[PDB]
């Protein structure tokens, strides 16, 4: 009750004010733990009340920070898990087959235990996601290869550190200005023994002619295979497409969102202009419009491969993955 | 292809000792898409393993297999037929002769087309006879035993060809014998031979 | 049921409700044929339905009619797979057909409600010719209090583009009419292209009025998104390799003037169907899921 | 145990992670006669693998399955052990030896997975003779349904896409392509075939002979001249060694190049493959996973002098004999399988419906 309410309020305020969990996996774990706490603590008779309350909590969580899709992704995953559990315990996708062939009020005592067990299994699968993704590094990196990365991605870092145990290759890291987080990635990879280069975004095209493949992370994967990545990733994808350089996205399955690129102006995250133009400029700040978008939209035609904890896939298959994770009625939430 | 789903499949059993007798066609549940196309005649499904599916509204059955094809559906059972429907004589004669059993010149006249005397065609052409699921097996077995082949479509083609040859021998016009109902044609030809002999 | 009354019912249902499309009228005629068939075997039922489909496609040379024919044959095949007894199978078929008709009658509004969110305020929409689904999506977008300017092509062989312009000015949407040859001139002023389709082929491409391929190629050259709004029952298992590979029964009778053309899936961004917003690669999957 | 085959020559640095053997060198020279640790059928099969006596993917799969049937027939379970575990544990070193003789093809990998799954599913209480007979019958049924019926269905499908008077371009040797062409000609289609070949295997000649024996008019040329002949070509028919989960086609080297040149000339590219060669793995280039054949095969006698003779005397010289390449899905117009005519993007879909 009070503990649950204060935990929810703290989570919402942390999302609204930023900071909190740097790791996306940590954010997913905290979201799942909070959802489990709501399921255990909150009182509900039938599954319909659970749907309504989880939907309200997820709506509040995503309204706190719409650019943080992992929270909504986990909320929809929990809703799908609850729906599947109810269908298994009570009963026995839209398609041409279903179209040709063709009630949550009922109550069950053991449904809650099954829901918690499924959520715990999901958490266990989430725990080993990074190792599962990194275990595929040797199948995609050959000897004396050149890899291009932008910003700081922990999944890509684990990928490269696992590949470096048996192969020698070069990694080029482009800083993601203004938050030049690529410097930390470069120094980490150098500490791991990999030979690394640090450069600004302005050189992304210039050196792309000498890059064998591009390995990047993302914040979100849309239903059509599009990316909500850090800013400057669209230019990197365009430069890779110019040279037909394969672009690999190493992203866990919990970053898949059933949304579509129809949404406008809430996609990119806009922050204080101080990052781009300092406050000490003076009077010219009065008449100059300064905008600092954090995220970028990447169309699916610029992506070659998705590597996740379940293996490799093409963007054209992303829809099927989206069909296996979320019910079509939970996209609106 | 929707033209390949088959509700039942014709299993063909052929005895080496005598093709004209005891060679049978049964029907077994298939409920799956076949490898080839299917032709439907008198609620009977024939796999088109040796002939190809054809389209149009050509008058005669021979007009199709002369091109190496078979129509999808034709005959009395289908409401709209690729061939042009026609009638044949002596059907009532066959209906009355139905009660005659197999027990000189009459035996020679009625030996066609098997070469052994038969009275099953009279049961085929009788008015009490009703086409449906129960009569697929014996009808297809008669077609199989008449011709010399292991394929049902080839047997049908050979049966129509021999019908046309007998009609030419007896002097009837080709247009009257096109193949809308093969077994009514057999009954008419047999009755004509009987009254001749 | 005679062939003459079949054609009469088809034409009557086409004329009575001009809003309803040809494929829906064909499927309704086939279901009405199945309603009163006085038969006893499913084999003759399938043969009679196939012959009815051939004569109906003789009436209208549109791809959508044949799409509905194959879809309906698959529906009968699945229903027969469910039940062996003819009477129980037939009653299951009639109830399932009524439900199928109800569901396909309301596909247009689902496509509109799912596609109107891709239109932005102040956008410039290019469309090819008359298509009731595009009219419906634009009506829904206007009902969403959105302001946009629509361009349409006059569609020379039959000026259905002018009909589209009139039906759009009916609701006071700012629309303009350009020639078939002016399409390449207009692409740079438009923001996105939205077209319909008379048939959706296996690989995700579409069959549509003769001017669709030009717009697809021009939009690809100018990096503009190309959206296709189409119904589920327009999913033919066809695989055209080029423009010549399109069956001739759809090109003509509907110097040499074809009435349709084929657009490759690589020129299409998204497909808006009653199944949802799909990539072209999804469509093939659907067909593979339908035929076992 | 079984010793490790020694790498021959110096490999390219980008391909240094792959093994590279010599055809003359054989593992059996260090193994006992009669063979004890390795079954004699395995030894013979590996000997003909390393020497190239069988080369086709279907042929390699069939030979492996027949040898495995022989091994299963000769097998006896040991006391206090189970069939489902002991048979797999015994088969693993045989697969290692076969991989040492020559890297396993995708069809071989899928067949090995199928047989391992079938053996693991053998009941604990099931008798030995019955289990062996069922394993042999399962292998026979797998061969039948995954090769013969699949080829018949693919030929029937491809007949619809062949018209009178068209020109079809084929590459290398593929039993499926030759069967399709022969049956299309037999059914009544009248056309001509253009055969493209490449060094050093020159396996396209095989197909050429088949065509000549079927009465089909044929033309022959090498791969570099393909761009000359594509103006008169109407369609391109290619066989696949494997189809990957992203839709890319893993095939003999030079297939992706032919697809690219065909795209430049605006001709469709058709790929025929059986669904049992579909692979779950993904691959973006020919460098990460490939096979390094014998470099000495690249030597050719042009005139009276062989330039590449004693090539290892030069320290900086390297000889690269790639076996496979990868065609991106965007260069393939249509895939012909026993399920029907599907695009490359539908390859994972099939992988989803074949599994369950």
């Amino acid at each position: 009750g009070s503990e649950l309410s204060e935990r929810i309020e703290s989570f919402v305020e942390t999302l609204k004010r930023g900071g909190g969990p740097r790791s996306s996996e940590e954010m997913a774990r905290e979201t799942l733990g909070l959802l489990r706490q709501i399921i255990t603590d909150h009182r509900w008779s039938n599954a319909g009340e659970l749907m309504e309350l989880i939907r309200r909590e997820g709506r509040r969580m995503t309204a706190a920070q719409p650019s943080e899709t992992t929270v909504g992704n986990m909320v929809r995953r929990v809703l799908k898990i609850i729906r599947e559990e109810y269908g298994r315990l009570h009963g026995r996708q839209e398609s041409l087959h279903k179209l040709l062939t063709s009630d949550f009020s009922f109550h069950y005592a053991q449904l809650q235990s099954n829901i918690i067990e499924a959520i715990n299994e999901l958490l266990v699968e989430l725990e080993g996601t990074m190792e599962n993704i990194a275990a595929q590094a040797l199948e995609h990196i050959h000897s004396n290869e050149v890899i291009m990365t932008i910003g700081f991605s922990r999944t890509v870092e684990a990928f490269l550190k696992e590949a470096a145990r048996k192969r020698k290759f070069h990694v080029i890291v482009a800083e993601c200005a203004p938050f030049c987080q690529g410097h930390e990635m470069a120094v980490n990879l150098s500490k791991a023994g990999i030979e690394t280069t640090v450069m600004t975004d302005a050189a992304i095209f210039a050196v792309m002619s000498r890059v064998n493949k591009v390995i990047i992370g993302t914040k979100t994967i849309l239903a059509n295979g599009a990316l909500r990545a850090v800013t400057g990733t669209h230019t990197l994808a365009l430069a890779a497409k110019h040279h037909s350089t394969p672009l690999i996205v190493c992203a866990p399955m919990f970053k898949l969102s059933p949304q579509f690129p129809n949404e406008e102006d809430s996609f990119h995250k806009f922050v204080a202009p101080e990052e781009v133009l300092p406050f000490t400029e003076g009077d010219i700040l009065e008449k100059v419009s300064v905008h600092c978008p954090v995220f970028d939209y990447v169309p699916p035609e610029l992506i070659t491969l998705f590597i996740s904890n379940i293996g490799g896939n093409a963007p054209s298959y992303i829809y099927r993955l989206m069909s296996e994770l979320y019910h079509p009625d939970d996209h609106v939430l | 292809m929707n033209s390949q789903y088959m509700f039942d499949y014709p299993a063909i059993n052929i005895d080496v000792r005598c093709h004209r007798l005891l060679s049978s066609v049964s029907y077994v549940a298939y409920n799956k898409f076949h490898t080839h196309d299917v032709s439907t005649y008198e609620h009977c499904e024939i796999p088109l393993e040796k002939l190809r599916l054809g389209f149009g509204r050509r008058n005669s059955l021979a007009d199709f297999y002369s091109l190496g094809e078979l129509p999808a559906s034709w005959g009395p059972a289908c409401y709209f037929s690729s061939v042009k429907p026609m009638m044949y004589t002596f059907q009532g004669m066959a209906s009355d002769l139905s009660r005659f059993d197999l027990t000189p010149n009459v035996l020679k006249a009625l030996s066609w087309p098997l070469g052994i005397p038969d009275c099953e065609i009279f049961s085929i052409c009788s008015d009490r006879f009703v086409r449906g699921l129960q009569t697929r097996d014996q009808l297809m077995s008669y077609i199989l035993r008449m011709g010399d082949s292991h394929s049902l479509d080839e047997c049908i083609v050979q049966a129509h060809k021999k019908i046309l040859q007998e009609a030419r021998r007896l002097g009837l016009s080709d247009e009257h014998y096109n193949g809308y109902d093969l077994f009514r044609e057999i009954g008419s030809l047999v009755c004509l031979r009987l009254i001749n002999a | 049921m005679d062939d003459k009354e079949l054609i009469e019912y088809f034409k009557s249902q086409m004329k009575e409700d001009p809003d309803m499309a040809s494929a829906v009228a064909a499927i309704r005629t086939l279901l009405e044929f199945l309603k009163r068939d006085k038969g006893e075997t499913i084999q003759g039922l399938r043969a009679n339905l196939t012959s009815a489909i051939e004569t109906l496609c003789g009436v209208d040379s549109s791809v959508a009619v044949s799409s509905g024919g194959e879809l309906f044959l698959r529906f009968i095949s699945l229903a027969s797979l469910e039940y062996s007894d003819y009477s129980k199978c037939k009653k299951i078929m009639i109830e399932r057909g009524e439900l199928f008709l109800r569901r396909i009658s309301l596909s247009r509004n689902k496509i509109a409600d799912l596609c109107h969110t891709f239109i932005k305020d102040g956008a410039t929409i290019l469309t090819h010719a008359y298509s009731r689904v595009v009219l419906r999506v634009l009506e829904a977008a206007v009902a969403a209090k959105k302001r946009f300017s629509v361009y349409v092509t006059e569609s020379q062989p039959d000026l259905s583009g002018k009909k589209m312009a009139k039906a759009l000015c009916h609701l006071n949407v700012p629309v303009t009419v350009v020639l078939d040859a002016a399409v390449g001139y207009i692409m740079e002023k438009a923001d996105l292209v939205i077209v319909g389709a008379e048939g959706v082929v296996e690989n995700g491409g579409i069959i549509n009025k003769i001017g669709t391929n030009q717009m697809a190629v021009c939009a690809k050259a100018q990096n503009k998104p190309f959206y296709v709004v189409a119904e589920s029952f327009k999913f033919v298992r066809l695989f055209p390799l080029n423009q010549q590979d399109v069956p001739d029964k759809f090109k003509y009778k509907a110097e040499e003037h074809p009435w349709v053309d084929y657009t490759a899936p690589s020129l299409i961004t998204l497909l808006f169907t009653d199944l949802g917003v799909l990539t072209p690669s999804a469509v093939s999957d659907e067909l593979i899921k339908l035929y076992l | 145990q079984v010793p490790t085959r020694k790498d021959y020559g110096s490999k390219v640095s980008l391909f240094s992670h792959l093994p590279q053997y010599s055809r003359q060198n054989s593992l059996t020279q260090f193994m006992s006669i009669p063979s004890s640790v390795i079954h004699p059928a395995m030894v013979r099969l590996g000997l003909q693998y390393s020497q190239g006596l069988v080369s086709g993917s279907n042929a390699r799969c069939i030979a492996l399955l027949r040898a495995l049937q022989q091994v299963i027939q000769d097998y006896t379970t040991p006391p206090n052990e189970e069939l489902s575990r002991d048979l797999v544990n015994k088969l693993k070193p045989y697969m290692s030896f076969l991989t040492q003789c020559r890297p396993l093809s995708a069809s071989m990998h899928n067949a090995i997975k199928f047989l391992n799954k079938e053996i693991t599913s053998v009941g604990s209480s099931k008798r030995e003779e019955e289990a062996k007979s069922e394993l042999r019958a399962a292998i026979d049924r797998y061969v039948q349904e995954k090769i013969v019926l699949a080829a018949q269905a693919i030929s029937r499908f491809a007949y619809q896409k062949i018209s009178n008077g068209d020109v079809i371009l084929v590459y290398g040797c593929s039993s499926l392509v030759s069967r399709i062409l022969q049956e299309a000609w037999t059914e009544g289609r009248r056309f001509r075939v253009v055969v493209v070949d490449s060094r050093p295997w020159l396996e396209g000649r095989h197909t050429l002979r088949s065509l000549v024996h079927a009465g089909v008019p044929a033309s022959y040329l090498l791969i570099p001249a393909a761009s000359y002949v594509l103006p008169e070509v109407s369609k391109v028919l290619l066989g696949a060694h494997a189809l990957l989960a992203n839709g890319s086609v893993m095939s003999r080297v030079g297939t992706a190049q032919l697809a690219l040149v065909a795209r430049a000339h605006n001709v469709p590219v058709l790929v025929c493959c059986e669904t049992y060669k579909f692979c779950e793995r993904v691959q973006t280039d020919a460098f990460v996973s490939n096979e390094l054949d014998d470099p000495d095969d690249l030597q050719c006698k042009r005139g009276e002098h062989v330039a590449l003779a004693n090539w290892q005397n030069h320290a900086s010289l390297r000889l690269l004999n790639l076996v496979y390449d990868v065609t991106p899905p965007e260069l393939v117009d249509l895939v012909i399988t026993e399920l029907g005519m599907i695009p490359c993007s539908s390859v994972p879909v099939v992988l989803r419906v074949k599994s369950s």
